């Protein structure tokens, strides 16, 4: 049962540690969200839920 | 045409242009508080 959701996800794989890659064309994986995207800083605004 | 209005348009066609509200295609750039410019041709445009 996995459970993606808004705080801080705490269970990753085996990997290399990197913080992200930025400003390139990359497949994405944060907080078990993915998709093919571009990385920049976020500029918006957000509830902790 | 008045000389004074941006190219070869007469205070009716400055009217004429100004007066029509264009949102459309090519006038989005960029979607969804990306960053980059939003001017131009200095970035690709895809629209959303």
């Amino acid at each position: 049962s996995f459970e993606l959701l808004h705080a801080p996800a705490t269970v990753c794989g085996p990997k290399k540690s990197t913080n992200l890659v930025k400003n390139k064309c990359v497949n994405f994986n944060f907080n078990g969200l993915t998709g093919t995207g571009v990385l920049t800083e976020s500029n918006k605004k957000f509830l902790p839920f | 045409p008045d000389p004074s209005k941006p190219s070869k348009r007469s205070p009716i066609e400055d009217l004429l242009f100004n007066k029509v509200t264009l949102a459309d295609a090519g006038f989005i750039k960029q979607y969804g508080d990306c960053l980059g410019d939003i001017a131009a041709r200095d970035l690709i445009c895809a629209q959303k």
